[PDB]
RNA sequence: CGUGAGGGAAAGGUGAAAAGAACCCCGGGAGGGGAGUGAAAUAGAGCCUGAAACCGUGGGCUUACAAGCAGUCACGGCCCC
RNA sequence: GAAUGCCGGCAUGAGUAACGAUAAAGAGGGUGAGAAUCCCUCUCGCCGUAAGCCCAAGGGUUCCUACGCAAUGGUCGUCAG
RNA sequence: CGAUGUCGGCUCGUCGCAUCCUGGGGCUGAAGAAGGUCCCAAGGGUUGGGCUGUUCGCCCAUUAAAGCGGCACGCGAGCUGGGUUCAGAACGUCGUGAGACAGUUCGGUCUCUAUCCGCCACGGGCGCAGGAGGCUUGAGGGGGGCUCUUCCUAGUACGAGAGGACCGGAAGGGACGCACCUCUGGUUUCCCAGCUGUCCCUCCAGGGGCAUAAGCUGGGUAGCCAUGUGCGGAAGGGAUAACCGCUGAAAGCAUCUAAGCGGGAAGCCCGCCCCAAGAUGAGGCCUCCCACGGCGUCAAGCCGGUAAGGACCCGGGAAGACCACCCGGUGGAUGGGCCGGGGGUGUAAGCGCCGCGAGGCGUUGAGCCGACCGGUCCCAAUCGUCCGAGGUCU
């Protein structure tokens, strides 16, 4: 996993 | 819903199903009789008759339609010549299923015997 | 069965030669207009100098449909174009003489003066 | 108020006075009357009627015999009619005249399990733009925190159809009687070969 | 790993309550016609066949 | 109960039987009963026919013509009461069931392509002429 | 495990002595039942002691008009000392 | 007795989802304690600028054969990498 | 704040009335028609578009009307993601600057698996104290509940004219609801035919595989369907709301009320349709079966082969996810075959004749031919097995 998404929706 | 309707879907489309009965009945003509499921073998019955009714009636183009779903020449002849005219006074039900006791194992399947009548 | 955004012929000499149906007038909310029901529309295309331009909101009469009419006797008729008569709030034609045929749909709902104006009734 | 029981045979058009159908033949045969009940023994009024003869025995021991009407008891012996009390023998089918308004209990054809907009004429999904998988099904089925719960009555998906059905005030365009037929006004409910029972219409009489 | 999740591990009072159906039912079977052998009905009998179409009896 | 069609069949003593023979292809006249207005008055439709559904009685054929620059389809019941009569104006080479196909073309394609039936023709006058012979007594 | 530098586990005990179970029996085996070794065989070898969660089988009481932080306090019946 | 504690063990969801391309299977005969699954024959389908041949890199015994099925194989397995 | 997803749209609703319409009514500066206003009333209904992310609103065409709000500004473990609301980028603007702006602009990852409640469906168990097969009562629930237009009365009443009632009656409609497949019209997956390329069966002829999981095209029964067809809203009875009165005191008169008694709403109760005896308050009627061979010598029972019957199993079914339900199971037409009839294709193959040939014609509406209506024991529902009362007390 790691994310590494930002905090989109 | 799908009422009224006839024929077993047999998880098959529309070619295979069909090539399918095409298949049993080749081996059902050469051995004269086959193990196979029950639904198969339930199904195999109007087929094969068909097929055999129409080589009763003997006529150069009643080969010609059976030789649609038989494809081999010989077998066929054998058809028209040795198994045909066993059932001539009989007017249909040229064939039989009798239920088989022992079920598939790790598949679990009712099993069926399907022999040419007499 | 013609609703709101159906072209529909012009079977008359008003001018113009096609009005898109705009609403059907039955009830408050009527799904379809057939032969004999009376529609609102737009002129979308016309004749140079004719008594009606690009662009009138008219009143019209549908006087033939592709989809089928039944008769209650058991049979039934079809054209191949949906065809409308413009008419006044009197309803009555605001153009002289009609073109090609129209149901007797046309006759049984008070349509008089198109049915005779018109080169036959089927 | 005057019944009769039925099969359903099927559906053809009429001609009569130009005007064209439309009808449903449904052969009302003789009831024999098995039983005529009573407010003094059973508190209301009926008769159980008794339809298609057949059964070389198969019929069981309660029987019901008993009457000597029996004339070897019907399969679908099924149904009164409630404040029903004929001639005391056979219900023939002259009982209704054409012209006669009449209502024809069936039951209906069996769905299945169907769906919601089959089961009930839902609206679905759209067929695209943002679709997701919910092409066909009933979209919100409540509210949030408060009630916080499901209706006692939410129309959703299930067993529709296989169900009782009346339609009422059908016309009655002709009775045949050599044939024990009966004819109506198409509406009625049920598959060909069903049984169908046959009343006066509670419009008025 | 995902959207819907057990709330409460059901207990093993409820556990075994949905299992009240999960028993299962003995093979239905007669006394086979010739040999003295159980046979589940309307099956060919493996030991004597048939009165008519073939046997093909262990023979 | 075993008859629920010959049960059917029945009713079905509406069955017209003057009508003359004809199949989807050649061309077809039918006098028609019309009301116009409470009176009642004998409309022709003109047309070649285009489909005949079987069922019996309550078959329906279909008849189309061109009028007035417009094409016009006309259903008639095989055996509905207001055919006065039908009398066949030609035959037609078919070639297929329904020909829906001829809206798509109502013009000089639409001929040479049912072409006179010939066989069918020759008929319908021999056929008629023997029976022209036979009760001139 | 990581390209690499580097990270880095788990895993001890039959019996005094193998005396480690010949042989027969079921089974294709596995594994059992007898027989036998041993003071002990739930010391039999995925072996000292064998705790709890957990999963079974048998018995006693109890339960299908019933509302539940599951207990507690009263009476009551059944079962065992 | 708690630290979304640490290690280990066993539950719950649950016989539920899944069993990895919708290119497709049917039958006869063998072998076997045991065959939808292994061998053979016949019939059917699929790829064919490949889903066919030959190298390079990488892998390091997977090659051939004999005897085998506890595990590895998403089922079986007499087969096998 | 060890997370309550935040606008609008779609979907599905339901609720309040301080009602937009329809029903009833008082006053009117109400002639009539049409309005105005207030009271009663929510049963039902409350359109489709153009613009904008929009809510709202403005418009277009209608309408009986184009009602207003609550339900986490209802509803994202239901959908959407245009807006808003990360990271990119640009404009205007502010800051020397990095950057900033409910100012703008274009773009921008919405998470397969429901354990408990709840809901829609369907069964298994036990119970209803004798066991059965049927047929039922309806406590109690659910559904439904809309409205327009034209004509007759009469173009009278009313009105100078123009307009134009009530009451009563009739015919067409618009949406909505249940059911249906005769007609209209769809699909119909191998029912038939035509066609192309290619490989094959054997050269010709004739055919087969593949070209989706139908190769493409032309049609098409049943079945399932709406565009199609048939019905439905009611009648009517009873009690009321506002409101209109009768008789009538207290208070000689007057007053609809304080005793009474009437009228009077699409609303209320019932009637119409559907569920419904777990309605443990387990109902009713009709017809079946009856003694216990033995133990508990006592209370309730137990072991047990039987009875009316009922399962198992099998053939099936417009019944159906499984289950259930229903019809059969050979003293039998259940399915399969066969035959007959429908119905669909459109006149096969082979031969003959004409044409150099592609072809055409004849034999011929031929041949082929799923589901539909039937007939026929040719094939399969063989043989059987297992449950099942023997009735507590006044
Ligand atoms: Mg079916
Ligand atoms: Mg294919
Ligand atoms: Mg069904
Ligand atoms: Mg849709
Ligand atoms: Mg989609
Ligand atoms: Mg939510
Ligand atoms: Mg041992
Ligand atoms: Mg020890
Ligand atoms: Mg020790
Ligand atoms: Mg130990
Ligand atoms: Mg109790
Ligand atoms: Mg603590
Ligand atoms: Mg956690
Ligand atoms: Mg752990
Ligand atoms: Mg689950
Ligand atoms: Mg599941
Ligand atoms: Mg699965
Ligand atoms: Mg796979
Ligand atoms: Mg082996
Ligand atoms: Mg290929
Ligand atoms: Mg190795
Ligand atoms: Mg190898
Ligand atoms: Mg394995
Ligand atoms: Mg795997
Ligand atoms: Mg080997
Ligand atoms: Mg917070
Ligand atoms: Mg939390
Ligand atoms: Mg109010
Ligand atoms: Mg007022
Ligand atoms: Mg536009
Ligand atoms: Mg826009
Ligand atoms: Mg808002
Ligand atoms: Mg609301
Ligand atoms: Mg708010
Ligand atoms: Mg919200
Ligand atoms: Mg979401
Ligand atoms: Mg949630
Ligand atoms: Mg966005
Ligand atoms: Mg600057
Ligand atoms: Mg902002
Ligand atoms: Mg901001
Ligand atoms: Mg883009
Ligand atoms: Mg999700
Ligand atoms: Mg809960
Ligand atoms: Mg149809
Ligand atoms: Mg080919
Ligand atoms: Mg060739
Ligand atoms: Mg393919
Ligand atoms: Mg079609
Ligand atoms: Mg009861
Ligand atoms: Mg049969
Ligand atoms: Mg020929
Ligand atoms: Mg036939
Ligand atoms: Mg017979
Ligand atoms: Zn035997």
């Amino acid at each position: 996993x790691g994310g590494p998404k930002k905090k989109k929706k | 819903m799908r009422h009224l309707k006839s024929g077993r879907k047999l998880n098959r489309h529309s070619s295979h199903r069909l090539a399918l009965y095409r298949n049993q009945a080749k081996s059902l003509l050469t051995h004269g009789r086959i193990t196979t499921t029950v639904p198969k073998a339930k199904e195999l019955r109007g087929f094969v008759d068909h097929l055999i009714h129409l080589a009763k009636r003997g006529d150069l183009h009643a080969r010609r339609l059976v030789l649609r779903d038989l494809q081999d020449v010989k077998l066929v002849r054998k058809l028209f010549d040795e198994i045909a005219p066993r059932y001539r006074d009989r007017q249909g039900g040229y064939t039989r299923v009798l239920k088989l006791a022992e079920r598939r194992r790790g598949d679990g399947a009712p099993l069926a015997l399907v022999e040419l009548v007499e | 069965m013609i609703q709101p955004q159906t072209y529909l012929e012009v079977a008359d000499n008003t001018g113009a030669r096609k009005i898109m149906c705009i609403r059907v007038l039955k009830g408050s909310n009527a799904k379809y207009a057939t032969v004999g029901d009376v529609i609102v529309a737009s002129v979308k295309e016309a004749i140079p100098r004719g008594a009606v331009k690009e662009g009138d909101v008219v009143k019209a009469v549908v006087v033939r449909t592709k989809k089928e009419i039944k008769r209650p006797d058991g049979s039934a008729i079809r054209f191949d174009d949906n065809a409308a008569v413009i008419i006044n709030n009197q309803l009555e034609p605001r153009g002289t003489r009609v073109f090609g045929p129209v149901a007797r749909e046309l006759r049984e709902k008070g349509f008089m003066k198109i049915v005779s104006l018109a080169p036959e009734v089927l | 108020m005057k019944g009769i029981l039925g099969v359903k045979v099927g559906m053809t058009r009429i001609f009569r006075d130009d005007r064209a159908v439309p009808v449903t033949v449904i052969l009302a045969g003789p009831c024999p009357v098995v039983q005529r009940r009573t407010p003094e023994k059973d508190g209301y009024t009926a008769v159980q009627l008794g339809f298609l003869p057949q059964n070389p025995k198969r019929v069981n021991r309660p029987l019901k015999g008993h009457f000597a009407k029996a004339g070897v008891e019907p399969v679908r012996i099924l149904r009164e009619i409630r404040d029903f009390n004929p001639e005391g023998d056979t219900v023939t089918v002259e009982i209704f005249k054409p012209g006669e308004r009449v209502d024809v209990t069936g039951t209906s054809k069996g769905r299945g399990f169907a769906g919601v907009m089959k089961r009930w004429n839902f609206a679905g999904g759209p067929d695209s733009h943002g679709a997701h998988k919910i092409h066909r099904h009933p979209g919100s089925i409540g509210n949030r925190k408060t009630p916080g719960r499901v209706y006692k009555g939410k129309k959703m998906a299930g067993h529709y159809g296989a169900e009782r059905v009346t339609v009422m005030n059908l016309e009655v365009v002709d009775v045949i009687p050599e044939e024990n037929l009966l004819l109506v006004k198409g509406a009625v409910p049920g598959p060909n070969g069903g049984l169908v029972i046959v009343r006066e219409t509670k419009k008025a009489a | 790993a995902k959207h819907p999740v057990p709330k409460k591990k059901t207990s093993k009072a409820r556990r075994d309550a949905r299992r009240s159906h999960h028993a299962l039912t003995p093979p239905t079977l007669v006394p086979c016609p010739e040999c003295k052998a159980m046979k589940p009905p309307h099956t060919v009998c493996p030991e004597c066949g048939y009165y008519a179409g073939r046997k093909v009896l262990e023979v | 109960m075993n008859r629920g069609a010959l049960i059917k069949l029945v009713e079905s003593r509406y069955v017209r039987t003057d009508l003359p023979e004809f199949r989807p292809g050649d061309t077809v006249r039918v006098s028609y009963k019309v009301k116009e207005g409470n009176r009642t008055r004998i409309q022709d439709f003109e047309g070649i026919v285009i489909r005949i559904r079987r069922n019996g009685f309550n078959t329906t054929f279909t008849v189309r013509k061109v009028s007035y620059g417009v094409g016009v389809e006309r259903i008639f019941p095989l055996h509905s009461p207001l055919i006065q009569k039908i009398d066949i104006v030609q035959r037609g080479r078919a070639r297929r069931a329904k020909l829906y196909f001829i809206r798509n073309l109502s013009d000089r394609e639409i001929r040479r392509k049912l072409r006179a039936d010939r066989k069918r023709i020759d008929q319908d006058r021999a056929a008629e002429r023997a029976a022209k012979e036979e009760a001139q007594k």
